[PDB]
RNA sequence: UUGGAGAGUUUGAUCCUGGCUCAGGGUGAACGCUGGCGGCGUGCCUAAGACAUGCAAGUCGUGCGGGCCGCGGGUCCGUGGUCAGCGGCGGACGGGUGAGUAACGCGUGGGUGACCUACCCGGAAGAGGGGGACAACCCGGGGAAACUCGGGCUAAUCCCCCAUGUGGACCCGCCCCUUGGGGUGUGUCCAAAGGGCUUUGCCCGCUUCCGGAUGGGCCCGCGUCCCAUCAGCUAGUUGGUGGGGUAAUGGCCCACCAAGGCGACGACGGGUAGCCGGUCUGAGAGGAUGGCCGGCCACAGGGGCACUGAGACACGGGCCCCACUCCUCGGGAGGCAGCAGUUAGGAAUCUUCCGCAAUGGGCGCAAGCCUGACGGAGCGACGCCGCUUGGAGGAAGAAGCCCUUCGGGGUGUAAACUCCUGAACCCGGGACGAAACCCCCGACGAGGGGACUGACGGUACCGGGGUAAUAGCGCCGGCCAACUCCGUGCCAGCAGCCGCGGUAAUACGGAGGGCGCGAGCGUUACCCGGAUUCACUGGGCGUAAAGGGCGUGUAGGCGGCCUGGGGCGUCCCAUGUGAAAGACCACGGCUCAACCGUGGGGGAGCGUGGGAUACGCUCAGGCUAGACGG
RNA sequence: CCGAGGGUAGGGCCCGUGACUGGGGCGAAGUCGUAACAAGGUAGCUGUACCGGAAGGUGCGGCUGGA
């Protein structure tokens, strides 16, 4: 799960895109941020796009 | 998302009947839509993308404030909470206007006992907390009609604001109501939205305990002004005034927040449950 | 019965046939037997008809049905003149 | 829930019998003229052979058979009855 | 659609006068004769070596910028000049040249390319006899470049046209003021064509 | 000779080996953030899962007889509608899908002396005589329906017999040919149908036969994926004689006789896959791929089967079994992998639209009828191409915000501001695509003359009036273009690889600034590339991965010197084939471009003919330097 | 007669799952020893054999990539 901070728990339906993290041996996936129960990341500013996150005003 | 109105009908008794539009106040049935669930809001695709009230209300009922302790290091329990507006939307992080504190509203005591314990346990956060819960609001008992006058010409230099409402008590939960009866222009056309600035914001604290006022229409009929002394911030104020001393008038009271609680007991002791 | 008609070229609001010989059960876009010309109904260019009027009159003469409106374009090229 | 290809169920079937019937003719005097040709009876396995024959290209005139296999029909016919009164001959009247 | 923005801040990356503004870039006013280093925090900071490929990237954007062009139709033309026959370098500044906004220009109709641009977008321009408001339409040798007559008497193509007297147009080029059309004679030859752009290198930066 | 870039990462450092990773191009894409206009393309990749509703194949009154509604009057008859029926042609095309298939299925080139081909076109001959049946219709049972049962009348281009025999068919013999090809004689067998009009003459039909054209069937060479941790497979199995079947060859099927047939040149088996034109990548060689479009194939809920027929073992025909679902007690009903649409599954994939105006198709003398083929329109940045969000001027340079050594630097001519142009919108006009069929003259021909019809569409485009009028996304340790402040303190997080973060982070989070693209920008997934990292082009094995523990030898691969025969390889010329579209080059049409048309250039590969003989092959003859022997 | 398929019976291959068990990989700071790398404190490696908590040790023969 990427960003800081998210909005998931048991039953939490999501959608996983390819990548694995280098460090965590075993982990292959990512959840894509902002589809289904993933939130975006609140207060993002840069990269919004890879985060869920919609433009501010 | 788009989404494409094929056909549209209507169940009568004892059978479907297939309509070419659906005028605006009435209702039924279109078939469709795919990806459309209950609470969403439907628009012409050429047309302001507006979202009606649709699914709405919380309310958070537990109101504990949480002092920042010392000092800088304040921003941390600032972005503690960015941190748990999002895992938990539940709750509510507001600054009361006056007294200037953060106070960390909830959903009941022990909403709050998981949430300041976090806070502590993982965040260190340098802030305590007393505190009570002390979650009231405040609405009248009977019409009043009154007025709100804002007026200085002693100089020149602006603040004149003429208002005058009939502040009704409504049925608990509406929430609260505003209709403009302005007849012809004795208040100007853009004074109108500031004046509602004054209303809604001179009833989060209230008369008796300080407490959101709730539950009330409120009319504005009629007011007067001055050309040159007339501006925005003095017609805010004379609507602040107005309320402040309208909702004080006729019979204001403390409506408290009751619990549906299911307490699952073994039986033998239901009655120490029950009378208790 | 074999065939000679136009079979549609070019795209959309753009037509530029080409006038075929062909097997009738074919379909219209589809394996021809021979082209022996083509027509821009649009009069595009100097020349929206050509015709290979040597093989038309072989093909008419060995049983070849010209389209209602092939003939039109034979004719109009002079395939029947005397 | 519709049509004219029923019709042509109906027209198939009036079609399919009055084949069928030749057919069957056919067969069973091909057949009978082979049989009288085996112990020959040599002037009836021909009269025989002959309305065969007459059968066979009657038959060929429709959709029954291809004018192809009436020859055929009319070939193996005709190689049967004489080869078979080949064993003992006098071979008249006529179909040679 | 085209770079649309601040271009003085172009130039001063480009660490050399584009002519993009038209009269200023001329004036004293203009921003490289007042700041000839890059823009933004750090630009009067002493530079580090460039890389190859940032000489091969600046160089590119430069010939980029000076057309006004989209990388898209850039990388296009440049494909095109590649497939076609002999020499790349001269084809592509060719290909480039043969830019309706562009003849306009060395036409001097408008000040800047910018300018030519709307020229040819609103109506302004014609080709041949017929109205073309095409920034993109490949002017072939041989064709007549004129202000439309409908908006002949018009303020803007006056000014510019009254500072086209005698001044001699490139020589594959012929322009008869007054009549206010011209003439495309010819496809510049690469010497016949200056500007600041080494062409090998743009070569180069899409063979890598 | 139009074609070929590499980088980071093993060490303290080096050189090498070697894997991993990135930049590029691509997609029927999808997901995040964002989103103004138009054009051409394109859009269920998954459940060949299940489907509500509408439509997707009919047409001929110039084949025949009929019942009901009219229109002139003397219950009559004519007539034209109309509904079915009989009859004819169509329904085997067109449209969908990729499940199955590793096969003569497809590709390429051939064979058919082993074959069919409705309609269309040429050439020859004929249409004489007689008879007959069934529907419709009138009569009668059952049903809640599908609907059906039985008795009787009747017409024809429906069915049958007789005759004619140009001709064709079969048996037997002979002549030429050589697999069943053409010819001949005697025997036998076989044709047919009328309708119409302006009626001593044409028109559409019918009959047998011959040829053509088109479309096919069947056969054969060569090419077509993974596993040998699948190594042996085969009883209709391989061949033969006879016979059945078919348009026709054949173990295709049957009976008998024989004991065969196939396999390391990979049989059998398992897995996966429709194949091709082409598409993508690539310097090429190569790799990967088969969506759209064109060609073939296969399949029409899962199966079997045959009928009709020129043609089917038939998507919207029949029969039977199965599964499933449906309508109200015997039974019946259904078949969207046609067009739209629903439902499910899924990361995902469109309107229950318009029109037969055109092109093509079916029937028709023709008017015409039908055509979810097709021509259009709709939705989706899916893709590609075009276009807009303004242009010129405007300070040693406002405000705000960022940095600072507190002097200043930066955003930045950017804004404001002036002027100019004028996307949108508004009025006026307004298409090409449409000239045939038909009518008139001629002769129902050649030729001339005339008329009718436009879904898109009041759209494109043209004229006039006309408003400054959307910007977003990624990124800024190195690779790799773009740097500083603050926050944070191995936390929170980033991460494609090397790696960042432990209190002064150009690598996290915000900011200001910068770089790159721009109605898009990024991410994920997959393909080719970089990868000379399966190396034919173009690699290797002492120590990096890699020489079998060593012999002997089977198959196979390879093979000395001279002369001749053949010409198998190899080379050369010609000729046929190598469809169209695509790709390429040139020209042109849409204001450009995408897209689209015309013309060119052709090659590999096979067929045939002709030629050469160095090398390779084979055959013959000779040698003695390899090899073997005394 | 053949024939979809239904049934009976017996085999072959594949896939998933199974008390428990085998070892394998990984995992910022566990326990025991110290086998290897310096003659690594008994040169090392080796095929095999037997033994031993563990690394390993010992026999026989081999190698130098050791003296
Ligand atoms: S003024 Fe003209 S030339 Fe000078 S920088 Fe600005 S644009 Fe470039
Ligand atoms: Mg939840
Ligand atoms: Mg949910
Ligand atoms: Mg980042
Ligand atoms: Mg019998
Ligand atoms: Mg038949
Ligand atoms: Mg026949
Ligand atoms: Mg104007
Ligand atoms: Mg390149
Ligand atoms: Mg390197
Ligand atoms: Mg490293
Ligand atoms: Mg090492
Ligand atoms: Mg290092
Ligand atoms: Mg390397
Ligand atoms: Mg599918
Ligand atoms: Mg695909
Ligand atoms: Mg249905
Ligand atoms: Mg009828
Ligand atoms: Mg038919
Ligand atoms: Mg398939
Ligand atoms: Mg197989
Ligand atoms: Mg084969
Ligand atoms: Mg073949
Ligand atoms: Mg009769
Ligand atoms: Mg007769
Ligand atoms: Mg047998
Ligand atoms: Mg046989
Ligand atoms: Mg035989
Ligand atoms: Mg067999
Ligand atoms: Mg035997
Ligand atoms: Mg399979
Ligand atoms: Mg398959
Ligand atoms: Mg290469
Ligand atoms: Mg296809
Ligand atoms: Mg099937
Ligand atoms: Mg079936
Ligand atoms: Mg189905
Ligand atoms: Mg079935
Ligand atoms: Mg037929
Ligand atoms: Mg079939
Ligand atoms: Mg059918
Ligand atoms: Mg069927
Ligand atoms: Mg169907
Ligand atoms: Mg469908
Ligand atoms: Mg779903
Ligand atoms: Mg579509
Ligand atoms: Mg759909
Ligand atoms: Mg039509
Ligand atoms: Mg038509
Ligand atoms: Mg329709
Ligand atoms: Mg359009
Ligand atoms: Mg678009
Ligand atoms: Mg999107
Ligand atoms: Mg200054
Ligand atoms: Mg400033
Ligand atoms: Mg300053
Ligand atoms: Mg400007
Ligand atoms: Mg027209
Ligand atoms: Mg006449
Ligand atoms: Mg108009
Ligand atoms: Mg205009
Ligand atoms: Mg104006
Ligand atoms: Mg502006
Ligand atoms: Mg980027
Ligand atoms: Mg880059
Ligand atoms: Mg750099
Ligand atoms: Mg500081
Ligand atoms: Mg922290
Ligand atoms: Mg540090
Ligand atoms: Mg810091
Ligand atoms: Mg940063
Ligand atoms: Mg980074
Ligand atoms: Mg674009
Ligand atoms: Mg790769
Ligand atoms: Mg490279
Ligand atoms: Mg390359
Ligand atoms: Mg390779
Ligand atoms: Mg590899
Ligand atoms: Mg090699
Ligand atoms: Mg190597
Ligand atoms: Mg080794
Ligand atoms: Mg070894
Ligand atoms: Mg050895
Ligand atoms: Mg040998
Ligand atoms: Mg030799
Ligand atoms: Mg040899
Ligand atoms: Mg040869
Ligand atoms: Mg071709
Ligand atoms: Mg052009
Ligand atoms: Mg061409
Ligand atoms: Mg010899
Ligand atoms: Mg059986
Ligand atoms: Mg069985
Ligand atoms: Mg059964
Ligand atoms: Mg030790
Ligand atoms: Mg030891
Ligand atoms: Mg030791
Ligand atoms: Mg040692
Ligand atoms: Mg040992
Ligand atoms: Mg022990
Ligand atoms: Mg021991
Ligand atoms: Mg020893
Ligand atoms: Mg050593």
């Amino acid at each position: 799960i990427p960003g800081e901070g998210h909005n998931l728990q048991e039953h939490s339906v999501v959608l996983i895109r390819g990548g694995r993290v280098k460090d965590l041996p075993g982990v292959r996936y990512h959840i894509v941020r902002g589809v289904y129960d993933a939130a975006g990341v609140k207060d993002r500013k840069k990269s919004r796009s890879k985060y869920g996150t919609k433009k501010p005003k | 998302r788009k989404e494409r109105v094929a056909r549209l009908l209507r169940m009568h008794a004892n059978h479907r009947e297939e309509v070419e539009e659906l005028k605006a106040g009435d209702l039924g049935a279109v078939v469709g839509l795919k990806e459309t669930i209950t609470g969403d809001t439907l628009v012409g695709e050429d047309a302001p993308r507006v979202i009606l009230e649709s699914i709405e209300v919380p309310e958070p009922v537990i109101d504990v404030a949480i002092e920042p302790k010392t000092k800088a290091d304040q921003e941390k329990l600032s972005q503690a909470l960015a941190r748990l507006a999002e895992e938990d939307p539940t709750f509510r992080v507001s600054t009361h206007p006056e007294t200037g504190q953060t106070i960390i509203s909830g959903m009941g005591e022990l909403h709050l006992e998981i949430i300041v314990d976090r806070l502590k346990r993982e965040f260190k956060v340098d802030a305590n907390v007393g505190k009570p819960q002390v979650a009231y609001r405040e609405t009248i008992t009977k019409p009043v009609d009154v007025e709100g006058k804002f007026i200085r010409q002693t100089g020149g230099r602006g603040q004149y604001g003429h208002v005058k409402i009939k502040v009704e008590p409504l049925p608990r939960g509406s929430g609260f109501e505003f209709v403009n009866a302005i007849v012809g222009g004795v208040i100007p056309k853009e004074y109108i939205p500031a004046v509602q600035k004054g209303i809604e914001e001179a009833m989060q604290s209230g008369p008796l305990i300080g407490f959101p006022v709730v539950d009330i229409k409120v009319t504005l009929y009629d007011g007067s002004y001055h050309e040159v002394d007339s501006s925005e911030m003095a017609f805010k104020i004379a609507g602040s005034m107005a309320i402040k001393e309208a909702v004080q008038k006729g019979d204001p009271v403390i409506l408290e927040p009751i619990m549906r609680v299911e307490v699952t007991t073994p039986e033998e002791y239901m009655g120490d449950v029950i009378g208790d | 019965m074999v065939k000679i008609r136009l079979a549609r070229f070019g795209s959309k609001h753009n037509p530029h046939y080409r006038i075929v010989v062909t097997d009738a059960r074919r379909k219209r876009d589809g394996k021809y037997i021979e082209k022996i010309g083509y027509y821009d109904p649009r009069k595009t260019t100097p020349d929206w008809l050509k015709v290979d009027v040597e093989r038309a009159r072989y093909w008419l003469s060995v049983g070849a049905q010209p389209t209602d409106t092939a003939r039109r374009l034979l004719r109009q090229a002079g395939v029947f003149r005397q | 829930r519709n049509l004219s290809a029923l019709k042509r169920h109906r027209q198939s079937l009036k079609r399919r019998l009055r084949n069928k019937a030749k057919k069957s003719a056919i067969k069973t005097l091909s057949k009978k003229a082979i049989q009288l040709a085996q112990e020959g009876k040599a002037e009836e396995a021909l009269k025989i052979m002959r309305k065969a024959e007459s059968l066979i290209d009657k038959a060929a005139k429709g959709s029954t058979l291809h004018k192809n296999a009436a020859a055929r029909r009319k070939s193996r016919l005709m190689r049967k009855v004489r080869q078979l009164l080949e064993a003992a001959g006098a071979p008249l009247i006529g179909g040679g | 659609g085209r770079y649309i923005g601040p271009v003085c801040r172009l130039c001063r990356r480009e660490g050399v006068k584009l002519y993009l503004k038209g009269e200023r870039c001329y004036s004293p006013k203009c921003a490289m004769e007042r700041r000839p280093y890059p823009p933004g925090q750090h630009g009067q900071k002493r530079a580090r070596r460039p890389s190859d490929y940032a000489v091969r990237l600046r160089e590119k954007q430069k010939l980029r910028r000076i057309y006004g062009i989209s990388e898209r139709q850039f990388r296009n033309l440049f494909e095109e000049a590649s497939k076609k026959k002999g020499v790349t370098g001269s084809v592509f500044l060719g290909l480039l040249e043969s830019r309706l906004d562009n003849v306009v220009y060395r036409l001097g109709f408008a000040v800047s390319r910018r300018q030519a641009r709307q020229l040819v977008r609103h109506g302004h321009i014609t080709v041949n006899g017929r109205r073309v408001d095409l920034p993109s339409y490949r002017v072939r040798p041989g064709d007549e470049i004129a202000v439309a007559e409908k908006s002949r008497n018009l303020e803007l193509i006056r000014q510019n046209l009254e500072a086209m007297k005698g001044r001699k147009v490139g020589p594959w080029l012929s322009l008869d003021v007054e009549g206010m059309k011209g003439k495309f004679l010819r496809l510049p030859d690469r010497e016949d064509l200056a500007l600041p752009v080494n062409e090998q290198l743009v070569i180069e930066f899409y063979s890598r």
